[PDB]
């Protein structure tokens, strides 16, 4: 009933969740996260659920990951100001916020750098975490990722201590040594640096959690190091549609439910799997433009101190720096002429988004007309027999079965006959698909409207 | 009893006691410019300019300003012995603020479509600050030892109602 | 004729110097210049002026100081504080 | 040469400098006032010496820029501020109030006065600040200050002397005396504008304290979501000036830190010969160019090392960049900490957060030889706004109630308290439009941006957007009438015809580029040229047309299905066919989920030229019959690698959510009464990510040679710098292009394009459709 | 040799040279290429016979008939279609919507836009969309839509109320930023500031800005409000002084126009968008079917979108270099002669530990959350009365 | 004037009260026709002079030989954070 005051576009198409094909809970009072997610399930989580369970009442728990509900606004019946649902709405809109472009620190060592709503990350951001070992660019909905984005997880590798035997066998067997490619006077400073951190650390020798007995136990094996990629889409801070997942350069690709990898496409082919990566590269290369923030905590912290950062006192040789027609006066020091050459192509294609792809691609409007103007399904369908065999050479697919003329729309069936005047004559089948027979006798024939058609 | 005899330069006595009575038409402006808030700043610091002269007032029981007006008008408006220079600015200054009362009433009376609107914020600030400036030239004025003539209604009915 | 036009403004000078010590001033200044006066040349001009000059030699004590511990503050700061290898213990307790 | 002339400091100054003369501002009420009295013989006297004053009062504005005095006098922003306004309403109030030497010397000083309080200018400073700009840029300062005065002043008398003369070329006295009135009007709204707007250590604001950086000017919330607030101020630099390298050449940066800069002169006064380089500073630096070719070198050789390594029976894992970690022993897997791994933390290092080894660089800075807490103002703190304010409706309710706030600081509404007409407590009545919602008393109020007041009359508070609320006829009515047929629940046997079923089958098959039409009006003009042969085998193919029957040939080409057991209709079909010769609609209910496919289809073809996958069926069951647990707490052990060595029950209940909500129409007594929570999602920590992130192979794997593209051994952020460097000085196909799906160059535009407009753009991610406009406008129509 | 050194040399060779593959004679072949017919000269007259009776043979035949009436017929269908809709909702904006071209479609047939028609509609439209975006922002229930499904607010509300309405807002917030050349940030402005860098030719329309309550960065004449704000009469009077100034010191004529200023009408943009799109599908196709060439292009890394890092990258050490830079570094080994990494991450520790002492971190980002005020106080008095009921009656 | 007798006091003008009216007036007019009063700037910046004089001395001090101290650092340091935090509102 309350939902009922709430819909008052009158969708005509009747969206439901289950034609997005997810699933959602109701989620119990007692309930915190806003999902169940059995990985991150604890003790007071099943106890609640087996409370729900000893009432009554269907948890709605299971094996993957499941949204909980948001509720509606609620109406005071003592402001004077809303007296109304329209009244909510009008006075959602009438609150003083606004989106910030911020750079944070937290405690733990990670940072964002990107927008934020309500002190939630709303729009684009950067989150970086574990001291680069993880990195996301992309858009953001309620501090959840959301939209297009890319994420990077680093596994670390191993890397010989000098002088070690290891470095000897690893150098035997031919494998890449970081620290060959070095400059003398950096290769030993770093030498004495890691002799330091070894003294230091005494006999304090750690076991990270990639290395732990429960992988193999688990899954069969460990995970492997290396590089971890994904580009497409996201959904409750979760891969949710199609997108292209890698591992050390290893491609995969197909739909993705909350995490979870179908088996099938399920209409994520290659060729929209491509569309998708391109739209989360795109985005996440517009989600870094908020990087560095020159007040922001992150450059204070550690951030360059020497870049110019002043809006219109330009020294007489940086005034070529500046964007504007005042650079065309003033030469590019020869220093910097092809990487100004490459910069300024990347931007001329950036200004171009927005002065000349509107003039190429279908705008809201446009998208509007097809949307309400498309057809899903076809009106008449065609329809034969068999993958067409010839046992006389291997495949050689020849039809020589005459084709049937389907309504989809009313599910009829329509045949045809062969005359003189107009090629083939054709009519209606009383009889019809899932089971419909018993003698022909007698025929339809729905007329031509050639006289019509050619007026 | 006398005056007459009657001074020809009034001295500093008046000039101080004389422009009390320009305190709560001071304060009292902004009563009915709340609407004018959207439009000039300056109008919320002059309410917490005023906030503590009006909170001196009311620990003095309500009788007292219940009969400061009828004691103005029948304790300086009557009989002669008193400067003709200081009951013309008591008398200023007793229904200066009247004329502000008058214009709060019409405007309450006014429905709040055309109050609240573009057209009742525009006209208030400029009487908020005309009446601001006003009191404080009265002020300046009475400082200044001479009379307060403001143009239309001071002379005649400020003049001939207090003869006495 | 200065003198005269001077000792007309005398009187509004006095005028407004009691007009604004009649105000909301005068409200809190009952107790405030009532102290302030009942002893002018007295008590008050012995014992607020202290606390009127102690701001003015306090600043000035304060710019003396920063003129004599500006010397070796940073390096005591960076001696006496404890890191990953260093502390002040470690360096006192061998030379 | 008239060349040399236009490329000269003094043309570009005098230039610049006349520009500043179609600007006006309060600085000329007093030149007004010199010719309000001008009526007599010392008229003229009282406006040289007013146009004096002025134009002195101006050239020591200008001075003042670079004469160290006259910089320290006039640079002081608070102090001039706070006098505007009492030198303004003094003169106002007593301008209304020997001979004439006094008076000169007086109005002559006044001028001079008057230009030095910074005033503001109509329409706008801009054109002043332009000679700021080309001040700033110029090499020689003292000839361009010079000649941009002097063009000032040539602009200047200029435009007085061509008024004047315009004016006395062809009410006069009804006019005089105006002026003489409206003086004192200008007057008084100068100071009414000003009033609302008011409000080398020899710069002494410190004895002000008035301006109280900490209050609140702005018309924003107040962050009172429990109780904490204290929340951070988007702006955390300073201004402070040091000489730093900005790429290779010697700048000044205004926003440097101060205590960087006080350990660099403390360590700069202990040892010699360091920074006494003695090369080009302010041209590029040898130092930087030698290093950039060092490291492309190093950069050069280990790439070609490792792309050699792969053509000795290598694997691509086997020689990919990875970040890397030291290792103590493989036999054990014992790695060091994190934290001293001079890889995976080594910049992370020299910055702690609070939630033998002998020092010789202490030895270097107590100036001692070697042996076998004072913070004057270089800390810096997160900008919090420390001011914890209250609303009036904080303290209102109950006659005990004394924490002692003297003022609130938030304005309310105007709810009131007895409610009676005992036993019951206390309830609210407001039943009022409040305008004043939450505002803080210290804001101005009047540049909130969300609410305004946008019409002449108005009662209420609105949102400004919320607030104003020939023979084709025939065949095309048919195929109108049929579409239109199709939303009812009812077909019309006769309206289709043979014809509206062939031209549906022909419109599914589209061209663009030749058609019919231009084949056919190409056919005529003929003579002249030929028809390739690749269209006959398009035709052919498509059974357009070939060289009987060409009806049935052309439906035989259409892309029919394939084996749908054709033999239950067929057995009927054929039948039918030799013995002849001689309403509801269904509802399709994957139709929503059919239309999102069609919308991603359409759109890579834009750009680029049973019912819940029953796959998880089983395993949804399974887990329902008997969970699992995941033993995520052994997963990611040690994974930090630190190891070393009614009234209470319902206000604490409500304690455990962030936001909750309360509705009206226990169990059924607390079943009318409705909480909802709010839920924010703050799990999002480094653990679980990388779990999730690399679950997916895990679980996934137990059930030109190929388009070589070099630069992907190298790692992300490495392949870009060496770049950098490098520039200062069926399925393989498929495969293929999705790996290489950005290299065309207009791929990037249409991308950009339709992120912005194409998805997401209803559901609070994007402000693109209100806030950008879709068509350029400076394009001739 | 070797099969993967050749592409690294072919790699290296590259990126020190750039070639360019838009412009070669194989793609310029290709664009102006015959798609239909194969113009030649005329092998004698038994071709050119056999032609005139395939072309009689192919006119002939009914299907083709049938074919050119069908697109007739939809060439007919497409024209009513496109004259239904040639007027916006809002009267103001009829010019704006008859200048902009229309889109060529699949068949090549020009795209219709949708017009909104009535009041009802406009209304469903705007509170449709309202909802929506408000429920999303402040993390209520909303209708699961698609994430393609478009809803047209803008024509809904109108262009120049929204232009009206956004002005107004610009002039009252502050706080802005561009980019530079090499993509580093400027700022913060306030319009003064603006105004000031546009008057002197440092900001032109096409700058890449960002505000208070936008999403991306975007260009000054793009956003909604900001040209008019920012663009006054003065400000146009000194950036066109400033422009004749510099033409005239560099010899240029004053009545040639800047690069990039040239006057242009929809049309021709539309063409060039039109033949840039063509001319990278020719490039595509004379390769077969991928880019040519074997390092990734430039416009790929996104090197101007990444400008605010190039000095992060251009030197990275595995040390802090904060309080001891690598120069002060070899400086201090000079003078000490057995100068270790430690001590100078011990005096770096010092420093990070006397200045923020242990500040310079927030709390995470879902501490500082309040939701909507008039919830909090309608709690207030939900709460207020539930007292009162439980005590009494 | 007089109904009970003042010899000489002076009587005040009365076009005072006439021009703070009409000023009143005329301020509620320009107001309506502008409404952002607040985004009138002073004719100078005080940071940009004080970059000026800091360049210019820095120019000419490194055009010779020794270092140059800046004269802003030498500001009492809590001014320079007050400029810093009201400089977009008080003096923009």
């Amino acid at each position: 009933f309350y939902e009922d005051l709430f819909d008052f576009p009158r969708d005509p198409e009747r969206w439901k969740e289950q034609d997005l094909r997810e699933i959602w809970a109701d989620g119990p009072l007692e309930m915190t996260k806003p999902g169940w997610d059995p990985a991150w399930a604890d003790e007071d989580d099943w106890d609640v659920v087996n409370d729900e369970i000893q009432e009554g009442r269907d948890p709605g728990i299971q094996p993957f990951y499941v949204p909980y509900r948001k509720p509606y606004p609620a109406i005071p019946d003592n402001h004077y100001d809303i007296e109304n649902a329209k009244g909510v709405v009008e006075e959602l809109d009438r609150i003083e916020e606004f989106l910030q472009w911020v750079s944070y620190i937290f405690p733990d060592g990670s940072s964002y750098e990107g927008t934020v709503w309500d002190d939630l990350a709303q729009g684009k951001g950067v989150y970086i975490a574990e001291n680069g070992l993880v990195r996301y660019e992309g858009e953001w909905l309620q501090n959840d990722m959301e939209g297009h984005g890319v994420i990077d997880v680093d596994i670390p590798d191993i890397e010989p201590i000098p002088g070690s035997k290891l470095e000897a066998k690893m150098r035997a067997e031919g494998r890449i040594i970081k620290r060959d490619y070095m400059t003398p006077e950096d290769r030993k400073w770093l030498e004495m640096d890691v002799e330091d951190s070894v003294a230091l650390t005494d006999g304090n020798f750690q076991v990270p959690f990639y290395e732990n007995e429960e992988w193999v136990t688990q899954f069969g094996e460990k995970p492997e190091k290396g590089r971890y990629r994904y580009a497409g889409q996201w959904k409750h801070s979760r891969m949710h549609g199609c997108g292209v997942y890698e591992v050390n350069e290893r491609i995969l690709y197909g739909r993705f439910y909350f995490g979870e990898l179908l088996e099938e496409e399920h209409g994520c082919t290659v060729d929209i799997c491509a569309l998708h990566s391109g739209l989360a590269e795109v985005a996440a290369a517009k989600a870094r433009m908020f990087v560095n923030k020159p007040d922001g905590m992150i450059r204070e912290e550690r951030g360059p101190y020497g870049d110019p950062q002043h809006p219109y006192f330009y020294e007489e040789d940086d005034v070529w720096m500046a964007p504007g027609f005042i650079n065309q006066f003033y030469e590019v020091p020869e220093y910097w002429e092809t990487y100004v050459g490459e910069v300024d192509q990347e931007r001329e294609m950036w200004l171009n988004s927005f002065y000349k792809a509107p003039l190429r691609l279908p705008m809201p409007a446009e998208l509007e007309h097809w949307w309400e103007n498309v057809e899903v399904t076809p009106e008449f369908v065609l329809l034969n027999k068999e993958p067409e065999p010839d046992p006389n050479d291997p495949s050689k697919l020849v039809q020589k079965e005459d084709p049937v003329i389907l309504h989809t729309p009313t599910g009829r069936i329509i045949n045809y006959v062969e005359d003189e005047k107009h090629g083939i004559r054709l009519f209606w089948q009383p009889p019809l698909e899932e089971g419909e027979e018993v003698d022909p006798s007698k025929v339809e024939f729905l007329p031509l409207g050639f006289d019509e058609f050619y007026g | 009893f006398r005056f007459p005899p009657m001074t020809k330069k009034p001295q500093w006595w008046w000039r101080t006691l004389a422009c009390l009575p320009y305190l709560m038409p001071l304060h009292e402006t902004w009563m009915y410019a709340e609407t004018a808030y959207h439009l000039h700043p300056f109008l919320e610091d002059f309410e917490f300019l005023t906030y503590p002269f009006l909170g001196a007032i009311g620990r003095l029981p309500s009788w007292f300003l219940m009969a400061y007006f009828f004691v103005a008008y029948l304790g300086i408006v009557r009989r002669k012995e008193w400067p003709h220079f200081f009951r013309f600015h008591v008398v200023m200054g007793m229904l200066l603020e009247i004329a502000l009362q008058v214009i709060g009433t019409v405007s309450k009376w006014m429905p709040l479509g055309v109050y609240w609107g573009k057209f009742g914020m525009h006209f208030w600030t400029a009487v908020a600050f005309a009446y601001l400036f006003t009191v404080l030239e009265s002020i300046r004025c009475a400082l200044a030892g001479m009379y307060a003539d403001i143009p239309f209604v001071c002379d005649a009915a400020y003049i001939q109602i207090p003869y006495d | 004729g200065i003198a005269d036009e001077t000792l007309q403004v005398v009187l509004a000078t006095l005028g407004f110097i009691f007009l604004y010590t009649y105000i909301i001033t005068g409200e809190e200044l009952v107790k405030l210049a009532r102290d302030y006066i009942r002893f002018l040349m007295g008590r008050p001009k012995t014992v607020r002026l202290t606390r009127a000059m102690d701001s003015w030699n306090g600043f000035l004590e304060k710019m003396s100081r920063q003129r004599v511990y500006d010397e070796y503050w940073l390096e005591k700061a960076i001696i006496n504080t404890p890191t990953w290898y260093d502390s002040p213990e470690k360096y006192r307790r061998v030379i | 040469l008239c060349m040399k002339i236009i490329n000269s400091v003094v043309v570009v100054g005098l230039y610049y400098g006349f520009l500043t003369t179609f600007s006006i501002g309060p600085s000329y009420l007093f030149l007004l006032r010199a010719r309000v009295m001008d009526e007599g013989e010392e008229g003229t006297e009282k406006k040289v010496s007013a146009t004096t004053g002025f134009i002195a009062g101006q050239l020591m504005m200008f001075i003042s820029i670079y004469y160290a005095p006259l910089h320290l006098a006039l640079g002081r922003p608070h102090t001039i501020t706070v006098l505007a306004l009492p030198y303004l309403l003094f003169h106002f109030f007593w301008n209304n109030h020997e001979m004439r030497n006094l008076r000169i010397q007086c109005v002559f000083l006044n001028n001079l006065i008057f230009q030095l309080f910074n005033h503001f200018i109509l329409p706008s400073s801009m054109l002043a600040r332009l000679v700021n700009i080309y001040m700033f840029r110029c090499n020689n300062k003292m000839l361009f200050v010079t000649s941009s005065f002097v063009g000032w002043l040539i602009g200047h008398i200029l435009f007085m002397k061509w008024v004047g003369l315009v004016l006395v070329w062809i009410l006069v006295s009804e006019l005089r005396n105006s002026m003489a009135r409206i003086f004192s009007i200008l007057l008084f709204i100068t100071c009414v504008y000003y009033l609302g707007r008011i409000p080398l250590w020899f710069e002494k604001p410190f004895v002000t304290l008035v301006f109280d950086y900490k209050r609140w000017n702005r018309p924003n919330r107040y962050i009172k979501n429990d109780k904490i607030e204290n929340i951070v101020r988007n702006e955390m630099s300073q201004y402070f000036f040091y000489t730093c390298q900005s790429d290779g050449k010697e700048r000044i940066s205004f926003t440097y830190p101060p205590n960087l800069s006080t350990f660099f002169e403390m360590i700069q006064k202990r040892i010699p010969s360091f920074t006494k380089e003695k090369k080009t500073f302010d041209q590029v630096s040898t130092y930087w160019s030698l290093i950039h070719e060092e490291k492309r070198e190093n950069l050069k050789k280990e790439f070609l090392n490792r792309i050699e390594a792969l053509d000795k029976e290598w694997s691509v894992e086997n020689i990919l960049e990875k970040t890397t970690r030291f290792c103590y022993n493989e036999a054990k897997k014992e790695y060091l900490p994190k934290i001293y791994d001079p890889f995976l933390h080594g910049i992370s290092r020299g910055r702690i957060k609070k939630l033998s080894w002998i020092n010789k660089i202490h030895g270097l800075l107590l100036k001692i030889n070697y042996k076998k807490m004072d913070f004057p103002e270089i800390n810096k703190k997160v900008p919090r706004w420390s001011y914890k304010l209250i609303s009036e409706l904080e303290e209102l309710e109950g006659e005990n109630e004394e924490n002692v706030p003297m003022e609130p600081g938030i304005r309310s509404r105007k709810a009131k308290r007895v409610v009676v007409f005992d036993e019951m407590a206390l309830i609210r009545y407001s039943q009022q439009s409040d305008f004043r919602r939450e505002i803080i008393k210290g804001s101005m109020r009047s540049q909130r941006r969300k609410t305004v007041i946008w019409e002449f009359f108005q009662a209420k508070v609105h949102s400004p957007l919320f607030f104003d609320r020939k023979n084709t006829l025939y065949f095309i009515s048919t195929i109108k009438n049929l579409i239109s047929n199709k939303k009812k629940m009812s077909y019309d046997l006769c309206s289709l015809s043979q014809a509206y079923v062939f031209y549906k089958l022909s419109q599914i098959k589209v061209s663009n580029f030749c058609k019919l039409k231009a084949v056919l009006e190409y056919n005529i003009c003929i003579t002249s040229f030929f028809v390739k042969n690749k269209i006959k085998v398009f035709f052919q193919e498509h059974g357009i047309f070939h060289y009987v029957n060409q009806w049935k040939n052309w439906l035989r080409s259409q892309y029919q299905y394939n084996l749908p057991q054709i033999s239950w209709a067929r057995l009927v079909t054929q039948n039918w066919k030799n013995k002849i010769n001689k309403a509801d609609s269904l509802l399709n209910p994957k139709h929503n989920v059919k239309k999102d496919s069609i919308y991603n289809l359409f759109c890579y073809k834009s750009i680029h030229s049973f019912f819940f996958f029953p796959e998880f069926f089983l395993f949804s069951s399974t887990y329902k019959m008997k969970p699992w647990v995941i033993p995520i707490k052994l997963l990611l052990l040690n994974f930090n690698e630190n190891i070393n060595v009614t009234e209470a029950e319902l206000d604490l209940f409500l304690t455990r959510y962030s936001r909750f909500q309360l509705r009206w129409n226990k169990l059924m007594k607390k079943g009318i009464l409705i909480i909802e929570p709010v839920r924010l999602s703050v799990q999002n920590d480094g653990q679980l990510i990388i779990y999730r992130t690399i679950g997916i192979s895990l679980v996934h794997k137990n059930k030109n040679y190929d388009f070589f593209v070099p630069e992907k051994i190298l790692s992300p952020k490495r392949r870009r710098e060496f770049r950098i460097l490098i520039c200062f000085n069926k399925d393989k196909n498929n495969l293929i292009n999705l790996k290489s799906f950005l290299w065309p160059n207009f791929k990037l535009e249409d991308l950009a394009c339709m992120n912005r407009y194409w998805f997401n753009t209803t559901n609070g991610n994007h402000f693109s459709m209100i806030r950008i406009r879709m068509y350029t406008r400076f394009p001739i129509p | 040799p070797g099969p993967y050194k050749q592409i690294a040399e072919q790699f290296l060779w590259e990126c020190e040279n750039i070639p360019d593959y838009r412009h070669t004679p194989e793609v310029d072949k290709l664009l102006n290429e015959d798609p239909v017919f194969e113009k030649k000269e005329n092998p004698s007259t038994e071709e050119i016979e056999a032609e005139q009776k395939w072309w009689e043979s192919f006119r002939a035949s009914p299907v083709v008939q049938f074919m050119t009436r069908a697109e007739e017929i939809a060439d007919d269908m497409n024209k009513m279609e496109l004259e239904d809709n040639d007027t916006p909702y809002r009267k103001e904006d009829k010019d704006y919507w008859r200048a902009i071209p229309h889109v060529p479609g699949f068949d090549g047939r020009p795209m219709p836009r949708k017009a909104i028609k009535s009041k009802e509609e406009s209304d469903d439209k705007f509170w449709d969309f309202m909802k929506q975006f408000l429920f999303g922002l402040w993390g209520f229930r909303q209708r699961p839509y698609p994430p393609g499904r478009p809803i047209d607010v803008a024509q809904a509300i109108g262009y120049k109320r929204l232009e009206k309405r956004y002005y107004d807002f610009i002039m009252k917030t502050g706080g802005w930023w561009y980019k530079d050349r090499l993509g580093r940030s400027r700022g913060p402005c306030e319009i003064i500031t603006l105004k000031t860098a546009y008057g002197a030719g440092i900001i032109d329309r096409d700058t890449f800005i960002w505000g208070e309550d936008m999403d991306e960065w975007a260009p000054i004449h793009m956003v909604y409000g900001l040209e008019p704000a920012i663009a006054t009469w003065e400000v146009r009077l000194g950036a066109a002084a400033t422009a004749f100034l510099h033409k005239l010191q560099k010899g240029i004529p004053p009545w040639v126009p800047l690069k990039g200023r040239e006057p242009k009408t929809y049309k021709q943009l539309q063409k060039e968008a039109i033949e840039s799109k063509k001319r990278d599908m020719a490039v595509l196709e004379a390769n077969g079917g991928v880019w040519p060439g074997v390092r990734t292009p430039s416009h790929a890394l996104f090197l101007w979108a990444s400008g605010s890092e190039l000095t992060t990258v251009l030197e990275s050490d595995h040390m802090p270099n904060k309080f001891i830079p690598k120069q002060l570094r070899l400086e201090l080994a000079k003078v000490i002669p057995g100068l270790r990494p430690w001590e100078v991450i011990s005096i770096e520790q010092a420093m990070d530990q006397i200045s923020y002492g242990g500040e310079w971190y927030r709390e995470p980002l879902g501490t500082y959350t309040t939701g909507p005020p008039y919830i909090r106080e309608w709690n207030r008095s939900v709460m207020r009365l539930f007292r009162i009921f439980y005590n009494l009656s | 004037n007089a109904y009970r007798g003042d010899p000489g006091v002076p009587h005040a003008d009365a076009d005072r009260f006439v021009n703070i009216w009409i000023g009143s007036a005329a301020f509620s007019v320009l107001t309506w026709v502008n409404p952002y009063m607040w985004q009138l700037s002073n004719q100078f910046n005080y940071h940009d002079k004080w970059m000026l004089f800091e360049q210019y001395h820095w120019k000419k001090a490194r055009a010779k030989k020794q270092p140059y101290e800046f004269k802003w650092n030498k500001i009492p340091k809590e001014v320079r954070d007050s400029y810093y935090y009201n400089w977009p509102v008080y003096f923009p």
